[PDB]
């Protein structure tokens, strides 16, 4: 197998619309129920409402009625999700979950999650700068001023793995995130040894490789 | 309007067993049902119907569902059990989550080694400078962390990131960015980044000169 | 050793005419047998369709494979009329769950729906949502029909006796 696969990931600019879809695989897809619940940043899973997807019957959380709109379409096994006048509140991580033993009083599959930002910001993406080691040592990668999440950082194309710490990243009064990624090492091989941090942005497709020396 | 309360914060140490509390009014006349979600993956049922087991879930997992408190109990706890734990029921047609408790593993204080980092050249050509502070493989969490420019503290100009806990060594590190802008950089100094801990006696201070 | 069962996709075992039935048989060659009445059907797949049920696809199901023994008879109801309160059993065991569904002819449009346990009202919905019990009491038997407005007029199901049971 039972699959829930989502959509991508979204950017969204406050007062627009959200629509996430959600293709099921590996059961018999009018047969079961479909939650969908969101995780705010940092916060706890959040019931939104389900849908049952022979009848297109709906139930929904009453913090959303008026706003949340769910569809089905059972020719491609897809539930569709839809929030409107989005606000910063709304940004979350948004699940599908199927509905277990033929109807919604839990959920015993869950989808990938689908990331939703809603900011006045836009997609940018990150500057990396180098965090000097000074005269056991330690040396990072600085990965400021990005939009939106996320950003992942790998050290020497992942030879090194152990001793190194990428730190959440931290939204700015500026609207951008910024993030640190570091590492210890002997003070011995800081001569000898290069150091680069292999940053990938993929919601803005920026792939950076910084060389942090001395 | 109905209310589940969990507790924030459950803390165990290995191989001992670790409960994690739901409240609810007469929380016994419904099936209580729980997930586990580790810090950045998708939610996962680990029991359901107060005590039933899913196919693949360790049996250290236990439910209980009696009263005005469910209880989920692990057994021989492990590094991976480490994640938030939220209860679910289905109160009038509408389903509702707890609050979700953090698995903490407990062990020995361990002191931060502090390493400071000034800001880079070519973040000075951007007219903004970031003064890196960085706090390694502690235990506990908590720590307190002061910016000082020329003996002059600094307050609301430095944002704080935590790593969760580690999966071999179980501690935590701290990376505090003090923001300036690049005329207020260069007009000071020393830049001093002061840090308090549980396994530390005295304060530890580490800081550089600009230039 | 092992015995096949039939599985019912869904769940409700009283239908109405023109419905979408599908029967699954469970064991373990890779063919499979069906009878209706104790009468072979030539169909030897895993799973049986009824695309458009009709009152003569009423009656008890049976499957077996090379693999597992004759099952247990799995009844079904075909009925007639425009509303039917559907379950998938007709006892339950205390503290188990109940899940009814009030059904119209092809889905007619189904608005103010009612579900009714001896003559009195239980639950009331805008639209046509399914009717649930987390946990079955002892106070929860009886007979049960749903009560809407099918298109036009208002149409009273069936009735279903449900009946809670202990140990
Ligand atoms: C479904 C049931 O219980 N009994 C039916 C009966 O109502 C119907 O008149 C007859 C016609 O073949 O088939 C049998
Ligand atoms: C089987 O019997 C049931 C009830 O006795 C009846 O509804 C159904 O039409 C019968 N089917 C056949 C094929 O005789």
């Amino acid at each position: 197998e039972v699959q829930l696969v989502q959509s991508g990931a979204e950017v969204k600019k406050p007062g627009e619309s959200l629509k996430v879809s959600c293709k099921a695989s590996g059961y018999t897809f009018t047969s079961y129920y479909m939650h969908w619940v969101r995780q705010a940043p940092g916060q706890g899973l959040e019931w939104m409402g389900a849908i049952e997807p022979m009848y297109g019957s709906t139930s929904y959380a009453q913090k959303f009625q008026g706003r949340v709109t769910m569809t089905r379409d059972t020719s491609t096994s897809t539930v569709y999700m839809e929030l409107s006048s989005l606000r910063s509140e709304d940004t979350a991580v948004y699940y599908c979950a199927r509905g277990s033993a033929y109807y919604y009083d839990f959920a015993d599959y869950w989808g990938q999650g689908t990331l939703v930002t809603v900011s006045s910001a836009s997609t940018k993406g990150p500057s990396v700068f180098p965090l000097a080691p000074s005269s056991t040592a330690a040396l990072g990668c600085l990965v400021k001023d990005y939009f939106p999440e996320p950003v992942t950082v790998s050290w020497n194309s992942g030879a090194l793995t152990s001793g190194v710490h990428t730190f959440p990243a931290v939204l700015q009064s500026s609207g951008l995130y910024s993030l640190s990624s570091v590492v210890t090492v002997p003070s011995s091989s800081l001569g000898t040894q290069t150091y680069i941090c292999n940053v990938n942005h993929k919601p803005s497709n920026t792939k950076v490789d910084k060389k942090v020396e001395p | 309007s109905y209310v589940l309360t969990q507790p924030s914060s459950v803390s165990v140490a290995p191989g001992q067993t670790a409960t994690i509390s739901c409240g609810g009014h007469n929380i016994g006349s419904k099936n209580v049902h729980w997930y586990q979600q580790r810090p950045g993956q998708s939610p996962v049922l680990v029991i359901y119907q107060d005590n039933k087991r899913p196919s693949g879930i360790p049996e250290r997992f236990s439910g209980s569902n009696s009263g005005n408190t469910a209880t989920l109990t692990i057994s021989g706890t492990q590094a991976m059990d480490e994640a938030d734990y939220y209860c679910q029921v289905w109160d009038n047609y509408s389903v509702l989550f707890g609050g979700g408790t953090k698995l903490t593993v407990l062990r020995t204080v361990a002191a931060p080694s502090v390493f400071i980092f000034p800001p880079s050249d070519e973040q000075l050509k951007s007219g903004t400078a970031s003064v890196v502070c960085l706090l390694n493989n502690f235990y506990p969490r908590e720590a307190k962390v002061q910016w000082k420019v020329d003996n002059a503290l600094q307050s609301g100009n430095s944002q704080e990131s935590v790593t969760e806990q580690d999966s071999k060594d179980s501690t935590y590190s701290l990376s505090s960015t003090l923001t300036l802008s690049k005329a207020d950089y260069e007009k000071h100094k020393v830049y001093a980044c002061e840090v308090t801990h549980q396994g530390l006696s005295s304060p530890v201070t580490k800081s550089f000169n600009r230039g | 050793l092992p015995k096949a069962v039939v599985f019912l996709e869904p769940q409700w075992y009283r239908v109405l005419e023109k419905d979408s039935v599908t029967l699954k048989c469970q064991g373990a060659d890779q063919s499979t047998q069906w009878f209706h009445n104790e009468s072979l059907i030539s169909s030897q797949a895993s799973s049986y369709f009824i695309d458009a049920a009709t009152v003569d696809d009423s009656g008890e199901y049976r499957c077996q494979t090379q693999l597992s023994t004759l099952s247990d008879p799995v009844q079904l109801e075909v009925h007639i009329g425009w509303l039917l309160l559907q379950a998938p059993r007709w006892v339950f065991k205390e503290e188990d769950p109940i899940h009814l569904r009030c059904h119209s002819w092809k889905n007619t449009a189904l608005h103010k729906v009612t579900y009714l346990q001896n003559g009195k009202g239980r639950k009331y919905f805008h639209h046509n949502s399914d009717f649930y019990i987390p946990k079955a009491t002892l106070k929860d038997s009886g007979s049960y029909f749903c009560r809407g407005l099918v298109g036009s007029k208002n149409v009273s199901s069936e009735t279903v006796q449900i009946t809670i049971t202990q140990g």
